[PDB]
């Protein structure tokens, strides 16, 4: 065997993937050369999930880097761990995306797609049996968003019986990078809700606020955000990477956490976010972790879940504490915070503890839950897209690419249907 | 030209709340180069406006006072603020110039301040 | 890869290209000889210089630019310079007769004579390159060589390469001060060509340069060298993510795709910052927020116009030097809530984030000081339409009784082209006014 | 944090600002260059200099003050000094024409021309700061510059910032001695502006300083240097809890809130102590009770007004140096029972306790000696309303036959403003009389 194939797209996606690979290599004891210098026990048995067995014990990464700009591979290769990947997986074109989804999907998505399909095939048949495919990308550009949707559609068409999970980055009106970003978001959300199993919500502004108000960092940069997201995904996958007593996996979480296929978004989060000087003054216990995983200050959402009702909650722990404390905590939370979760469905919180602690930190736990807070983001996106499509500014580029305008019409129709569905399931009354 | 010659060493960056504030062309008539926008009957927007009007009419029936689309809007805005989630300590309502000048932005440790 | 070819027409274009090339060679440590003679103490140069220069088998660097002018005097002036061993004589085409702020001869009886030669030269240069994105055509509207010859050449360049970007850089006649009289005569014809046959155009004057230099640099006797230095610094800042890398690389296509909201409106408002001297850069703390605020100040603008008269449609934001993202975020948060800065009810936000790790360098003997970071902005506002309107007023008044027209009649053109030009500019102004009017 | 902006208008204002800045740099160990060159033997400087100075990335200190004057000569003599490398030239705006003891031109035909420049300067300075509480405007009533330009600037500063404190510091025309003749003409107009548009005003003169120096310091030939030094010491003592700390910190708001009992009565009576030279500070035991008693002595006030003629409404007292609370308590107990000091039947007590651990420092070449502690008091009494009485009397007996007024008429104003100012001062004196009258 059970292995996971990892996919890469977008310069932000590429950098976060590189950061994650470095983090997992450091945690599992992998030198920048390629050999193994680890000293643990569970770092040799299930190590093959993300690596491949080769001669001399030199494990190799399993990740395909998809990009349209050659400047990304040179940047990511010069790093301390950029010499360990497979250069054959760095399939790059010659012309840039220009932050265009239609142009990137049409022009740079026809002649270059064949090579990445071939290599991901070869990787798939190189193994015995697989579970799913991981793609970390961003919607801020024509590289991650323009190509990730197409690749996910292709892999779903070829192998329907796989897990399609991703960690794309949601836009924000406050912190913007692309003028035509809402157009790209509206185009991408259709494919995300039509041909994607599950999707996690990633925001940069919320992470910036979190670090600025809790970590108290001098000069926080993208490296810190990459570290945080890498830790988030590592906590997500440790249910399979490091088995314990109550182990879980991606498909179980997807099935038990998604009431309806149309709604597959989530809200990630990690518990111990303290300042540098507060690391030596802290009390490691269950209720503190519960409060940090329940409050809105610690979560990485650029919204407020208190506006709606909690739908599905999965509290994944990674450590050696107990089992009673978790259930009593969730019980009393559901008893007291009765107006925060759907009353029709009791016991919306899932228990999951990993007996294998992470490297470098002793207690750690992440928050995977789907609360009612994305409705605001969806509604503001719909509003701004309706605006932008009213008088049709910044459309002649897309028109000259060849694709027509009815795609925007159907996309906004699906958008309105989705927001209506979300709002009328928000007020989940028991009866008439 | 008259300003540049009279003040001599003047640009139009020399802006200040003066009687010679050339924004005053628009102040004479804001309607000039402006088009009236009455509530139109666009069915694209009406698809959601029908639902919004149904909700507003239900609220009016439950309350008993005439509300417009705007009136409705500030009604639920005040209701949400009074609902408790007013979010006064995060970027959902705080002004942009309200994060730099906060002691949480004084990462420079209080040790040197103690020395001072 | 990211390689472009520069076009320099007229004396102004030639000197601008010379300033740009010398700036590039000093900023990358390229020696005037063409080789790397620094065998004792190295001072840099291990970078991707392939964007502008070329690497030979012997370690030589060949400039990739076009130096064409109808008057041989400028070519001779450059030839006797200290950098004659850098370029090649084949790239500096001389001429017998020249235009000298005449569109007639330079477009029909002069420019049409040397066409095959420059076409062969540019085709050879393009073949010598692998990846082509756009061009850097340096000319002028006042100069007849930079107006007649430039328009005719760019017409065939447009019809020969439809998939390559076509940039424009020239000088706009200031309404207050001027050099010659027949400048609007050439401008009214060159504007139509640059509008209906190009994708983007940059318009600058000299009065703004004089004002900013006397205000900040505090010089009583300016010179063309400082003007060329400012223009070259602007060009280098624009094409900064090409020669180097950074956190967020912004290529030519990346910013030109958004810099053009409409085929008829592609005239951005350039402004470089900080424009300061040596003493003006020692006891002045420099951050991002202040300079970004200073960027929108009309005294710092390259064009004499009030931004407050109109409002902004699109804005392109650039940076160069040690810049921190949080400062940019704070500046954006500050500008989005300013009531002085006017914008449309249509575009809530628009800008780019170009992070350049390589700081701008200095020139020995220049006026610029050592600044840890630089910044350039490219916005689009309707308030700049006044310049075209003043030009149109001048054209109508100077066309009512046909002043200095019989020369153009004798050289041989259609008189109706003036009517065509005025009506096209009237339509352009009407469209600009329509765009500027909000809901 | 606690950061303020100082304003210096007129020759007197500029020299006060120079004295204050030199006092601050000598007291904080700030070297005239602007950096920290003391690398061998340190002598202090590890404190909170951010209140007045600013820290650069290179270890440089930039003063935050406004040095404006219509006459270029004062700016010139400041520039040729030894401290020219400390400040920045942009903060010292020169002028072509000046007022020189005239309200007319400096308020209409002179002051109105340089407005946007100083507004931009002050806006930039305020933006460079984070926390703002009040301002330090330094001008004079005799000087036409520091009267017309000061009034015009402060009016817009009031209308642009209402939540910030607006202080005032100037020189009063002594009824016995004077420099010019038209001093009452400027004062009568400046007082209305400073009353109806400000929150607090400090009023001082020179003959009182002359008396105290000849009586204690015992000098036969005084100079403006000591005049400026005393005022600078007063300013430092007032804003002592801002740059440093102590047992009880008293900020600008803390004392300003109580120092103003009514919107029309905001003219406190300052008194500095001890004012003694070297030999008068060696064989004289100094305690708190004696100096506090000496504070209320009319011979030590900077205003010629017998306190026994009226009575006190509010008193604000401050301390600086090694002071002990028990001594202050004993002094308060002593003064609260003294029959000589008068007070209303209404305010049994009111005062402040400002404990500053940092003793005042000395200056090489000055006349002040090394004193372990200091004290300054700001009281409010109606006995000082007498000065405005003679001011009104002089203005009336000048205005009967219109002495030196055709000049102002020709410059162009309303003549009724004189009547308006006269009646406003009459109303103010009436209100002072009414308040001073007990039940």
């Amino acid at each position: 065997m059970r292995e996971i194939v990892h996919l890469q797209a977008g310069q932000c996606g590429n950098q976060i993937g590189a950061k994650f690979w470095e983090v997992i290599s450091d945690e599992h004891g992998i030198d920048p050369t390629g050999t193994y210098h680890g000293d643990s026990d569970l770092q040799l048995e299930r190590i093959n999930v993300y690596y491949n067995e080769a001669t001399g014990g030199k494990y190799v990464p399993r990740a395909v880097l998809v990009d349209l700009e050659p400047g990304t591979m040179d940047s990511v290769r010069s790093g301390p761990f950029g010499q360990i990947f497979r250069p054959d997986n760095f399939v790059f074109g010659q012309s840039g995306a220009g932050n265009n989804w239609a142009k990137g999907h049409y022009t740079e998505g026809a002649e270059l797609v064949d090579s990445v399909l071939d290599v991901v095939r070869k990787e798939a048949e190189s193994c015995d049996c697989l579970q799913g495919f991981q793609l970390t990308h961003s919607l801020g550009g024509g590289t991650g968003s323009g190509m990730g949707t197409l690749l996910i559609s292709k892999i779903r068409e070829e192998y329907p019986d796989r897990i399609m999970n991703t960690f794309s980055v949601v836009p924000s009106p406050k912190v913007s990078d692309t003028v035509v970003e809402p157009y790209n978001a509206t185009l991408s959300v259709h494919q995300l809700v039509e041909n994607t199993d599950e999707t996690y919500c990633i925001d940069n502004e919320a992470l910036y606020d979190i670090c600025f108000r809790t970590l108290k960092l001098t000069t926080p940069t993208y490296g810190d955000l990459n570290h945080l997201v890498s830790a988030t995904m590592s906590g997500v996958t440790t249910c399979l990477r490091f088995p314990g007593q109550l182990n879980a996996d991606l498909r179980k979480l997807a099935v038990n956490m998604v009431p309806f296929p149309r709604l597959h978004f989530f809200m990630p989060g990690f518990a111990p976010l303290t300042s540098r000087g507060s690391q030596q003054y802290r009390a490691l216990t269950v209720p503190e972790l519960t409060q940090q995983m329940f409050d809105a200050k610690n979560m990485m959402a650029a919204c407020d879940p208190r506006h709606g009702r909690y739908l599905t909650v999965a509290a994944v722990f990674r450590g050696r504490m107990s089992m009673k404390e978790v259930d009593e905590q969730m019980l009393n939370v559901q008893n007291k915070n009765s107006s925060y979760f759907v009353e029709w469905i009791p016991n919306n919180v899932k228990t999951a503890v990993c007996d294998i602690p992470p490297r470098g930190l002793k207690m750690s736990a992440t928050f995977i839950g789907n609360s009612t807070a994305i409705q605001e983001l969806f509604k503001r996106i719909s509003e701004q897209f309706t605006a932008m499509f009213r008088r049709k500014a910044f459309l002649h580029w897309y028109t000259g690419e060849g694709m027509d305008e009815m795609e925007f019409t159907e996309a906004e129709s699906n958008m309105n249907d989705l927001v209506s569905e979300y709002q009328q399931y928000q007020d989940a009354t028991a009866e008439e | 030209l008259k300003h540049s010659n009279k003040k001599g060493n003047a640009f139009i960056e020399h802006y200040d709340p003066k009687e010679y504030d050339p924004f005053y062309m628009s102040k004479e008539d804001p309607n000039f180069l402006k088009v009236i926008m009455p509530p139109f009957r666009d069915p694209l927007k009406k698809a959601q406006y029908d639902q919004d009007d149904e909700k507003r009419t239900l609220l009016q029936c439950e309350t008993g006072k005439i509300y417009t689309m705007k009136e409705f809007k500030e009604i639920e805005k005040a209701q949400l603020h009074s609902r408790f989630p007013s979010i006064s300590n995060s970027r959902q309502s705080m002004t942009p110039n309200g994060w730099l000048k906060v002691p949480m932005s004084y990462i420079e440790s209080e040790f040197c301040k103690k020395s001072r | 890869m990211r390689e472009c070819i520069s076009i320099h027409v007229g004396q102004a274009g030639v000197q601008i290209g010379n300033a740009c090339w010398e700036l590039y060679c000093l900023e990358h440590g390229i020696q005037p000889d063409g080789q790397m003679p620094s065998d004792k103490t190295i001072g840099g140069g291990d970078d991707s210089f392939n964007t502008f220069f070329s690497e030979t088998g012997a370690g030589k660097h060949v400039p990739r630019a076009v130096f064409v002018d109808l008057e041989p005097t400028v070519v001779d002036e450059v030839r006797t310079g200290t950098y004659r061993q850098l370029f090649h004589p084949e790239q500096l085409i001389t001429g017998k007769e020249d235009a000298a702020n005449n569109y007639a001869r330079g477009h029909y009886t002069i420019g049409k004579e040397i066409v095959d030669l420059v076409l062969d030269r540019i085709r050879k240069l393009a073949d010598l390159c692998t990846g082509l994105q756009g061009f850097l055509i340096f000319h002028s509207f006042g100069g007849g060589t930079g107006s007649g010859f430039a328009s005719l050449l760019m017409e065939r360049l447009s019809v020969d390469y439809g998939k390559k970007s076509k940039l424009e850089f020239a000088i706009y006649p200031a309404p207050q001060v001027s050099t010659a009289v027949v400048e609007p005569y050439n401008s009214i014809l060159t504007t139509h060509t640059t509008l209906e046959h190009s994708d983007c155009a940059f318009m600058v004057d000299n009065e703004a340069i004089y004002d900013i230099c006397r205000r900040n640099l505090d010089i009583e006797r300016p010179t063309y060298t400082n003007l060329n230095r400012l223009i070259g610094q602007i060009v280098s800042s624009i094409t900064a993510s090409l020669r180097f890398d950074g956190a967020l690389n912004v290529d030519l296509t990346e910013f030109q795709t958004n810099l053009v909201p409409y085929p008829r409106i592609h005239f951005p408002l350039a402004t470089y910052a900080p424009v300061i001297s040596a003493e003006k850069a020692y006891h002045e703390q420099l951050s991002v927020a202040e300079i970004t605020n200073a960027c929108f100040e009309p005294a710092n603008q390259m064009v004499k116009c009030d931004p407050r008269h109109g409002k902004y449609m699109a804005c392109c934001m650039l940076y160069r030097g040690d810049v921190v993202p949080k400062d940019v975020n704070a500046a954006i948060a500050t500008i989005k809530t300013k009531r002085t800065i006017q914008f449309v009810d249509w575009c809530p936000t628009g800008f780019k984030v170009g992070i350049n790790y390589q700081p701008p360098t200095v020139v020995p003997g220049g006026d610029l000081a050592k600044v840890q970071r630089a910044v350039c902005m490219l916005s689009n506002t309707t308030a700049i339409a006044e310049a075209w309107a003043r030009l149109d007023h001048k054209f109508d008044l100077m066309y009512a009784k046909r002043a200095f027209v019989h020369w153009y009649v004798g050289e041989g053109m259609e008189e109706g082209e003036f009517s065509e030009a005025r009506e096209d500019l009237a339509a352009l102004e009407k469209d600009y006014e329509e765009v500027g009017v909000d809901s």
